[PDB]
């Protein structure tokens, strides 16, 4: 309906430049990005059969 | 008489002095030991340089 649209924006560059503790600021980290690498496991099932 | 100017004068003066041919006879030393050694960095909370 229009009422609530969807953005994207960018950072001040007041704010960006003093980020985590510059100038005094403070409680104002950056965003960080890591990762993961977590593994699986499968099993041999068997199977078999007689006459 | 050597008449150096004390350019910032509180409120006004002359101040008559002494100073021999040696630099041993003068009255005050200033004695210079390391000079003005730059130093520079950078925090890595806020990456950005200090100096």
């Amino acid at each position: 309906a229009g009422a609530l649209v969807e953005i994207a924006e960018g950072m001040a560059t007041s704010i960006a430049e003093l980020q985590e503790g510059f100038n005094g600021s403070t409680d104002n980290p950056w965003n960080e990005m890591g990762f993961r690498i977590d593994k699986q496991v499968i099993e041999a099932k068997s199977r078999q059969l007689k006459a | 008489y050597r008449v150096y100017i004390d350019q910032y004068a509180k409120q006004d003066y002359f101040t008559v002095g002494y100073k021999g041919p040696n630099e041993m006879d003068a009255g005050i030393y200033y004695a210079p030991y390391v000079a003005l050694t730059p130093l520079r960095g950078s925090d890595p909370k806020n990456f950005q340089p200090v100096m």
